[PDB]
């Protein structure tokens, strides 16, 4: 799979989600202080990951991602 | 048999029931030709100077056999249009409400328990 | 203040994993109802009520009192 | 036959506004399937009520009892019970205040 | 030997052939369903089909507080309180929508009818729904539980103090005055225990019934 495919599909479903403010969607785009989200909203983002680009994501690892660089890297070596 | 003038133990999460009051709620009218109500009849009821339609859920005189008999006159409030005032019903409700002709489907969505 | 840390989000994501195994109903009203069970309830509560509401979350997960299809 | 699949056909074919059912376990001896469905207005809920009793009545099951629509005069609530299942046509505000989806999953674990 | 009370007829000028017929049907039901020995103190759980649910069954647990009725139509009414509410059900023992009658705790109380439990404290009437059936040993008489209960205040269901009831399971000393006790000893009827024409002797009745039991085997 194309690694930039992982990049713009993680980035893409981060753009598909509606409650977030697409202001600082970096690779260090954090959730609680960068975008101001609860952990419920964080697993809501995990729900916004597994729906298109995911389906194998474990709960111990989805608890502590917190930035889409770690997401792209983790699905990158996960596949 | 819940006739006129009978004291009534309201089982609801309603504002009218669980509010304290100096008069016990008591029946005024029974909506049958004879003035005797059984499990699954509508009555008027005096709560806090407010008459209010109500539905009899179990009484103290014995009915048929396999049906239950309560130690109070449990009654669920209802509005004029037919939807109940209450939100939860704690005391168990007999399943004998299911067969009778009238508004019972609305109340059986509310029961915690079934006897 | 809840039962633990990981258990709450674990039951959350578990209810979502049943949320995709949902078959017959409008799954977005379902998910919004999961929100309204979790957003407006799990903010600013005492540590005892956290326990009871995560226990009704447990029972709502297991579904021996009925399951949403 | 007239199963819950056929009910999903009747309600998505009507385009019911909101659907949420609960499989009631056999111990709590009310029903098997507990349908919660909302619509637009009294005309909508009323018409889709007469639609689903029209399709059940016309469909099959002669020996099974004819089914009366409950609460034809009230506006917000409507409810119809079958052998296996019972549908509740109501409003989502009425759903908000009666919170039935909590009850039939949390039988003693709610308010 | 324990012969259940529904087989013993009340006296009366009915024909014995009618009880031959009834006992025939009662034993033909006792092939299918196992009717156990139980007294008027014992805790029971009964599974019944529901006429209102589509072939779903149910379980009620409580105290058998009365064993009234003779013949095929004989009942027992059991009591329990749940949700701070007292409920009783009259169960017909031979209604074919009963599937099992399990005896949780076989025990005999001091009385023959515990209808006074409606006026006792609700702790004397409450039970666990999921309580486990206590194991009894095969070859032993029954544990006669005595428990003089405590009574709620005076306006009872019936005047249980009166000696026509012969109630034994009351701590009367806690809940009744000596003056009202001596008033209640007015309705004594001391002769009534001593007349020999009111005594219905079911002995030869028991004999012919046990040959009805053995002959159905
Ligand atoms: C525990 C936590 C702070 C975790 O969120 P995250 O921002 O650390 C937050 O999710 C929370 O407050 N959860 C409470 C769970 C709860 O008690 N639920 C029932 C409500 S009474
Ligand atoms: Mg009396």
């Amino acid at each position: 799979l194309t690694l930039e495919g992982i990049q713009d599909r993680v980035l893409y479903v981060l753009k598909l989600y509606d409650k977030i403010d697409p202001e600082k969607l970096s690779v260090n785009s954090h959730f609680m202080k960068d975008l101001g989200l609860d952990s419920l909203d964080q697993v809501e983002i995990i729900m916004a990951m597994e729906d298109e680009f995911g389906f194998e994501i474990p709960d111990i690892d989805a608890e502590k991602l917190m930035c889409p660089q770690e997401i792209v890297d983790y699905i990158a070596d996960k596949k | 048999a819940i006739q006129k003038m009978t004291r009534v133990r309201v089982v609801d999460n309603s504002a009218l029931g669980n509010s304290p009051y100096h008069r016990a709620p008591r029946c005024i009218h029974v909506y049958k030709k004879n003035g005797v109500g059984k499990v699954g009849d509508q009555i008027l009821l005096a709560i806090k100077g407010q008459k209010k339609k109500a539905l009899i859920v179990g009484h103290c005189m014995p009915g048929p056999r396999m049906t239950p008999r309560f130690d109070s006159n449990n009654v669920v409030l209802i509005e004029d249009n037919g939807n109940p005032v209450g939100t939860r019903i704690k005391t168990p409700i007999p399943t004998s409400l299911r067969k009778r002709e009238g508004e019972y489907s609305k109340v059986l969505a509310i029961a915690q328990n079934f006897v | 203040a809840p039962w633990s840390r990981e258990a709450v989000l674990s039951l959350y994501r578990a209810l979502l994993r049943q949320g995709r195994q949902l078959r017959y109903t409008d799954r977005d009203f379902y998910f919004a109802s999961i929100r309204r069970e979790f957003r407006k309830n799990q903010k600013l509560e005492d540590a005892e009520a956290r326990e009871r509401q995560l226990e009704k979350g447990l029972v709502f997960l297991n579904g021996k009192l009925g399951r949403i299809i | 036959k007239f199963d819950i699949d056929m009910m999903v056909s009747l309600l998505r074919q009507e385009n019911a506004r909101d659907i949420c059912v609960i499989q009631v376990p056999p111990e709590m001896r009310y029903t098997d399937y507990f349908v919660i469905v909302s619509g637009t207005s009294t005309r909508h809920l009323h018409a889709m009520a007469f639609y689903v009793v029209k399709m059940y009545k016309h469909l099959k099951c002669k020996r099974d009892p004819h089914v009366k629509i409950e609460g034809k005069d009230t506006d917000d609530w409507l409810c119809v019970d079958f052998g296996s299942m019972v549908i509740h046509l109501m409003l989502p505000e009425t759903r908000e205040i009666y919170e039935l989806e909590k009850l039939w999953t949390l039988r003693s674990y709610d308010d | 030997r324990f012969l259940s009370p529904e087989f013993i007829p009340r006296r009366g000028r009915t024909d014995p052939l009618k009880f031959q017929i009834e006992r025939k049907d009662m034993l033909e039901r006792r092939k299918v369903l196992h009717i156990p020995e139980f007294y008027v103190g014992s805790i029971l759980r009964v599974t019944t089909a529901d006429p209102y649910a589509s072939g779903k069954i149910s379980q009620f647990l409580g105290i058998c507080i009365q064993r009234s009725g003779r013949g095929l139509g004989a009942t027992f009414i059991l009591r329990n309180v749940i949700e701070g509410q007292g409920v009783e059900i009259c169960f017909e023992l031979y209604n074919p929508r009963v599937q099992e009658i399990q005896v949780v705790k076989l025990e005999k109380r001091l009385d023959d009818s515990l209808l006074y439990l409606r006026d006792a404290l609700p702790e004397y009437s409450t039970f666990d729904v999921n309580m486990k059936p206590v194991v009894q040993e095969p070859n032993q008489k029954v544990p006669v539980n005595e428990l003089k209960v405590k009574m709620k205040p005076k306006p009872w269901s019936k005047r249980w103090e009166r000696p026509n009831f012969n109630i034994k399971g009351i701590r009367f000393d806690l809940c009744l005055t000596e003056q009202q006790m001596k008033e209640a000893q007015k309705w004594n009827q001391p002769w009534l225990e001593f007349d020999m024409m009111r005594e219905y002797d079911t002995s030869k009745i028991e004999a012919a019934i046990w040959k009805e039991i053995e002959a159905s085997k």
